[PDB]
RNA sequence: UGAUAUAAUUAUCGUACAAGCACUCAGCUAGUUAUUGAGAGACACUCACGAGCCCAAAA
RNA sequence: UUGCGUACAUUCCUUAAUAUCUGGAACGAUAGAUUAUGAUUAGGUAGUGGAAAAAAAAAAAAAAAAAAA
RNA sequence: GGACUCCUUAACUUAAACUGAGGAGUCAAGUAGGUACAAACCGUACAAGGAUUAAUUAUGUCCAA
RNA sequence: AUUAACAUAACAACAU
RNA sequence: UUUUUUU
RNA sequence: UUUUUUUUUUUUUUU
């Protein structure tokens, strides 16, 4: 309930929009970012 | 200084809530007939763009 | 000074850029302040009329009609006179 | 324990009205009440039955509980005392001259030179309303000397001029100035001003106590778009009062190309007919490929013209999408426009 | 009662006060000055006064 | 509250120490800033106003005419000159107002049906 | 939605409630970051906005007669005595 | 007497005869009227 | 906008960016295929230029002639329609730049010549 | 009130034209709205017929 | 029914000038003709002010000579005052005639639209510019003698050469200008007395 | 240099003002919940069926 | 005698109206582009009401879209 | 279960900003203006918002202005 | 490795 | 830019 | 005799 989660979503918001992203770079939303890559993966799944 | 009685509550220490969440059931009723006529409206709306 | 209150009317004479000698006859009533000069008091007269500055508007018909004198305090006659508040 | 009313009427009459002390509205009703009844049935019409007095009125005005509240009636302020200044004199225009034939001031010739001795010659009054052969002139038309207003350059002449309904501004030669919003206009869009209060030179001076008829001022539109962003607080403490905006206002940049001053001018053209009534109530003007769709009779004019002319139907309508000639307000004896 | 300062004190300032009396003007100019001329005979400003208005 | 935090920051700029960093004076302080501006801008219009009018009284005394008769002399006349451009001219265009000025001299100043001389009596 | 907002018995469905009109000088001031204009306008703009120079024209042009800025109030009064003395 | 607080310093122009707190006024009319 | 007489332009080039698979760039899209045809035509001196981005939110920049720090702009077309694009399109163009010190107001005139009969200066007569 | 009624004509501000109707403001409005995405034109008439004039 | 004809008494100086006396158009200026017949008569009792409405002993403010002459105000006298009997103000009336005879009546306006009162002013010449910007409501019928003296006591600038005011007022009890378009029928649905009557209860 | 301006918050009839807290910043912290309630002239959303509606626990 | 200074225009330009009555019971309609002389309007503690936002997580709808590549 | 002022009036030392009643305005919940300096008095065509414009109001017109 | 408060330094300024 | 003092 | 008042924020009383 503070400025902290202003600059953490600042942050997160500047990488979220982007690809090819390694784990070093990520930082602490890696887990995010994979669960969004995955995500984001499921339209290109035929039967 | 300020008065202070128990050591762990409300704003005196963390993990302690006023208003803590409480487990409970998501559960919710809802008439037949809806249901009924809900599976006819998929029905037909699969017909309608040829899904079938 | 070393007075905390002060009557508003003491306080004016206190804000006159007078020598001490006017501001005592001042306080005492000898004199009289006016216009941003001093000068004596008007004299009222016994019989005679007093000036038409001074009485009500409505009074100035009436005191226009009493005697008035138009000569010097040496050749004033009068029984009494005395300073008009 | 009764309380008598008061007769005796001190100041001003008594005139009660609803809602709050604001502006509202001030325009007369078209139908005035007599103050005065000519026959007995008057008088009994006059009365109101709707505020009908009962016993029950009484009680409400009586109730020791709390009454109805104040803040729904109240009573009307004094009266004011505006000037009359109306109606005014003929429009005219005078002339003058104030040559310096002085070296040190100086560092067509001809009749300078005779002016500048006798400047009393010089003087020339007109009218601002049209006439016929007259034309500008009063009981006559104008000298045939008058040809040397025409001859000055711009370099060397300034006017002010009205960029607005109220608004004034000096004019000159290439000058930059602001005004309003001025709808249906973009890039490469020249305008015209007629209306100018005074003119002048070096030499002379045109007052033109309400206008000058046979002056004008062109000008382009070089920008319109929102000008800067302001800020504005306000707040009353220990009230838990407060109010916080961002505006954006928009203006109009207008650059100024040429001074025309030629007093054998004509008044302009009434307004003019368009073609397509659609555009007037449109966001955008046809373009030409569009306009291709128009049909025509033999005489080459609309086909549509039968059903309806298309003549302005209100004051000031065309002017405000600008199909005028030229800008003209209420000063300009020429304008015709609604006035509050 | 009321006093004519306290009447005063509630309207405007400028307002023109009423006329109690009126009588017609004096139709004939040279008639209505030689009547007058009669009464002046000691006092020159009464005179010279006549004489302006 | 009433303000944004994001703003105060930069309303805040080249202040004194601790009031351009710290949010708590920050607030105080730039709740009156803004408030006193607020206030200025409608106040701004009759402080020109008599600014015009004592720059036209100026110009005006220099010719032998105040501007008292000069206003009534000028809305007489039909001239709706406001006191903007009265001054400006006043400044830019010497010529101009001594113009004006003569022009409502001429309306102002009267003559009477009969006229008399006195001289050789 | 729609022009303004209606009141009559016909339109009281909570299926007509919402919505935001389009406004371009609003546009550009939501969701926008608010910048000082303090410690930021160069030297060749004036206050209100206006081209401003930073060199004398001599200069400029040497790097890329005039009209007397006094008038003459003497001529003028003298000039005026002259006509109302005539 | 009456003197010292401001409770009954005068109505200059411009104030409407019955300025905030003030005392004198209903004094002296009632004076005259009758003490 | 016009400049010494028509002959000047300001708007130099636009870049759009946006999205072939976003919802949200639906206007865009439509944009592009009824208008953008249309609109440049009108405008052939000022360049326009697309940027195809999928993972990322739509948004166009604006650069203007000039060595003022006003030559660059952004703005983004986030949930817009085609008309509000246009319209945003039209401001961009009749605009000189974002205009961060434009102020409303003040003696709302310029020239370089102040005075053309001459100053104001004490004199004799006056003293 | 009924008997004013009967005396008031009403059948004078009825109108047999779509887009034509009476304003209490003592005018004729007129009214045609269309609307097109595709060109892009939008058009809002509300032209108004004064008694007076 | 026969027009008013109602008579004012000029004095110039102090010195009877005459009497002079106009015809009000009724006919077709029902309410101006009534206001201006009940000012003169004054049967109308106080005002705003609970000054009488009598245009007894009022000055004339105005006075320019060949365009027109101005008075009529009972508050001040000045020209700042006016009241009518309905009020303050009343609405304007449809503009018939023009401005193009001698004598010719007609109420003074102030800055706004509606700011009519008893003001009025006497043309002494022909204003083609007044034309739809005044109501004309009266005509002189006779006294022009008395209006001859008048304009001699004019300036350019407005100013007084002596003092003009009306003495007594009155009404007598026992071609015109041209007109700015040609009147014509129309259709009234909602009658007069309506209107009346909808102000007090029906 | 010119003009102009009485930190903020709560209570109170009272801007009450020489009353109560706060040096500053970081983290935490005060209206949570209808398998049981509801439209009651100081304000009460919406869907289905209709003289008919719902169906409890096992399953 | 004739004068003059002065606080407040919704003249100009840009917004807003949710307890059944503002024209609107109009027009348009593939889901509303904001009415140009349109009437009443928009100071507010307590209490009451409407609406727009709060960068996140989940969902088996992130390529039928001009030109260019 | 109310603070100041206007008219009437109870109590008091025809005292006190007290205590208590009858009926109008303002503040409370009101901005800016005037009254020299701190809610209550006068005025307001009384604060949605922006700009360099015009006006009879309390009231002013030797200087600070 | 790490935000703010806090601590030090460098550059930038002339109608003075 | 002061007024008044009957016959 | 009048204009000059609590103008009692200061100067000034220039009539």
């Amino acid at each position: 309930c503070n400025p902290q989660q202003t600059r953490r979503k600042q942050q997160y918001a500047s990488i979220i929009g982007k690809q090819g992203l390694s784990k070093k770079q990520c930082g602490i939303f890696w887990d995010y970012y994979k669960r969004k890559c995955k995500k984001r993966r499921s339209t290109k799944k035929f039967i | 200084r300020a008065r202070i009685g128990w050591r762990k509550a409300p704003g005196k220490y963390v993990g302690v809530k006023a208003h803590p969440l409480r487990p409970h059931d998501q559960r919710i009723k809802i008439n037949k007939r809806l249901l009924w006529q809900g599976l006819k409206i998929m029905l037909s709306a699969k017909f309608a763009q040829g899904q079938i | 000074g070393h007075k905390h209150s002060e009557s508003v009317l003491q306080q004016f004479y206190n804000r006159l850029p007078v020598r001490k000698r006017f501001l005592k006859a001042i306080r005492k009533g000898t004199l009289i302040w006016d216009k941003g000069q001093v000068k004596i008091p008007p004299i009222a007269m016994q019989g005679y009329g007093l000036p038409n500055k001074l009485v009500l508007p409505h009074q100035k018909e009436f005191n226009n009609k009493l005697p008035k004198f138009k000569g010097k305090i040496n050749q004033l006659k009068a029984t009494r006179i005395w300073f008009q508040d | 324990l009764q309380i008598y009313p008061q007769r005796r009427v001190i100041g001003h009459r008594i005139e009660i009205f609803r809602g709050k002390h604001r502006r509202r509205r001030m325009v007369p009703p078209r139908i005035p009440l007599h103050p005065l009844a000519a026959n007995t049935s008057e008088e009994t019409a006059s009365k109101d039955m709707n505020l009908f007095e009962t016993y029950r009125d009484l009680q409400l005005r009586w109730k020791k509980t709390c009454r109805q509240r104040k803040k729904k009636f109240n009573i009307a302020r004094k009266w004011r005392m505006p000037r009359n200044i109306r109606p005014l004199p003929d429009p005219s225009w005078t002339l003058v001259f104030h040559v310096n034939p002085r070296s040190g001031y100086r560092r067509e010739e001809n009749i300078l030179q005779i002016l500048a001795r006798h400047p009393e010659k010089g003087r020339v009054e007109g009218s601002g309303r049209p006439r016929g052969a007259d034309g500008w002139g009063r009981d006559g038309p104008l000298p045939q000397w008058m040809q040397i207003l025409q001859r000055t350059p711009q370099e060397e002449l300034f006017c002010v001029m009205k960029s607005n309904v109220s608004t004034q501004h000096k004019v000159t030669a290439g000058d930059l100035i602001q005004a309003e919003k001025l709808h249906r206009k973009q890039a490469g869009d020249k305008v015209v001003f007629g209306t100018v209060m005074l003119v002048g030179s070096r030499d002379w001076t045109i007052i033109g106590k309400p206008t000058v008829p046979f002056a004008k001022v062109e000008a382009t539109v070089e920008e319109q778009t929102l000008a800067g962003e302001t800020l504005s607080f306000f707040y009353r403490k220990s009230r838990r009062v407060s109010r916080f905006r961002r505006i954006r206002h928009c203006v109009t940049m207008l650059r100024i190309d040429r001074i025309v001053v030629d007093p054998n001018m004509t008044v302009d053209p009434p307004a003019p007919k368009p073609d397509r009534l659609l555009d007037l109530w449109a966001n955008r003007w046809l373009y030409p490929d569009e306009l291709d769709g128009i049909k025509r009779n033999e005489s080459g004019e609309p086909v549509v013209s039968e059903i309806y002319d298309g003549r302005e139907h209100q004051k000031g309508s065309y002017q405000r999408r600008g199909l005028t000639a030229s800008y003209r307000w209420y000063p300009d004896p020429q304008s015709a426009h609604w006035r509050p | 009662m009321t006093t004519r300062e306290y009447e005063e004190a509630f309207l405007p300032r400028r307002l023109k006060r009423i006329k109690v009396f009126n009588t017609p003007p004096p139709s004939e100019l040279p008639a209505f000055f030689h009547k007058r001329l009669d009464n002046a005979h000691s006092n020159p400003r009464s005179i010279l006064k006549l004489y302006r208005q | 509250m009433q303000i944004p935090r994001d703003v105060i920051f930069e309303v805040v700029r080249g202040f004194r120490g601790r009031s351009r960093n710290c949010i708590k004076i920050a607030r105080v302080r730039a709740m009156k800033a803004l408030l006193y501006s607020y206030i200025m801008r409608r106040q701004r219009q009759r402080r020109y106003r008599v600014f015009w009018i004592g720059r036209i009284n100026a110009a005006g005394r220099e010719w032998s005419f105040p501007y008292a008769w000069l206003a009534t002399s000028l809305w007489r006349q039909n001239i709706w000159l406001d006191r903007k451009m009265l001054a400006n001219l006043a400044e830019t265009e010497p010529a101009s107002f001594r113009a004006l000025v003569n022009e409502g001299k001429s309306v102002y100043f009267w003559n009477p049906d009969k006229v008399r001389d006195i001289q050789d009596l | 939605i729609a022009d303004r907002v209606r009141t009559s018995w016909t339109y009281r469905h909570s299926r007509y409630s919402g919505g935001v009109r389009f406004s371009l000088p609003r546009f550009m001031v939501t969701k926008r970051t608010y910048l000082s204009t303090k410690f930021r306008r160069p030297s060749t703009v004036t206050k209100w906005g206006n081209p401003q120079y930073t060199l004398p024209s001599n200069v400029q042009r040497e790097m890329q007669q005039h009209t007397p800025k006094y008038c003459d109030m003497l001529f003028l009064h003298q000039e005026d005595q002259q006509s109302r003395r005539r | 007497w009456n003197r010292n607080p401001s409770a009954r310093y005068p109505k200059k122009g411009n104030k409407g005869c019955r300025p905030v707190c003030r005392a004198m006024r209903k004094i002296r009319k009632r004076l005259r009227t009758g003490r | 906008m016009a400049s010494r007489g028509g002959t000047l332009w300001h708007l130099k080039e636009v870049v759009i960016q946006y999205s072939a698979s976003g919802n949200s760039s639906q206007g865009l899209r439509f944009f592009f295929r009824h208008l953008l045809h249309r609109w440049k035509q009108r405008n052939p001196q000022v360049q326009v230029h697309t940027v195809e981005n999928k993972y990322e939110a739509p948004k166009a920049t604006f650069k203007y002639l000039g060595e003022r720090t006003d030559s660059r702009c952004e703005t983004p077309l986030k949930d817009l329609s085609p008309g509000q694009i246009e319209q945003i399109l039209d401001l961009h163009r009749n605009s000189k730049g974002d205009n961060r010190f434009l102020k409303h107001g003040g003696p709302r005139t310029w020239t370089e010549r102040r005075s053309i009969q001459g100053l104001w200066r004490p004199s004799l007569p006056s003293q | 009130a009924k008997e004013a009624a009967k005396r008031i004509n009403w059948g004078a501000y009825i109108s047999h034209q779509r887009g034509v109707r009476w304003h209490p403001q003592g005018a004729w409005r007129v009214q045609f709205s269309r609307r097109n995405h595709e060109r892009n034109f939008f058009v809002r008439c509300e032209c108004y017929f004064r008694v007076g004039t | 029914l026969p027009n008013p004809l109602v008579h004012l008494d000029i004095s110039i100086g102090g010195r009877d000038a005459g009497r002079m006396v106009f015809q009000l158009f009724a006919d077709t200026h029902p309410i101006t003709a009534e206001n201006f017949r009940c000012l003169c008569t004054g049967e109308t009792g106080l005002g705003y002010w609970m000054r009488p409405r009598w245009y007894k002993s009022t000055p004339f403010h105005r006075i320019v000579p060949g365009f027109m002459c101005q008075g009529g105000d009972i508050h001040r006298g000045d020209g700042r005052g006016g009241e009518c009997i309905y009020g303050q103000f009343f609405r304007d009336e449809r503009f018939l005639y023009k401005h193009s005879k001698r004598g010719l009546l007609s109420m003074a306006k102030a800055r706004r639209q509606h700011t009519n009162n008893s003001q009025f002013f006497i043309t002494f010449d022909a204003c083609p510019w007044l034309d739809g910007e005044h109501v004309v409501f009266g005509q002189l019928q006779s006294g022009a003698e008395v209006l001859d003296q008048i304009e001699e006591q004019g300036t350019p600038g407005g100013w007084r050469k002596r003092p003009v005011e009306i003495w007594n007022c009155g009404e007598l009890l026992l071609e015109r200008p041209e007109k700015l378009y040609e009147p014509s029928e129309q259709v009234i649905p909602i009658p007069d007395d309506v209107y009346i009557k909808a102000r007090r209860g029906f």
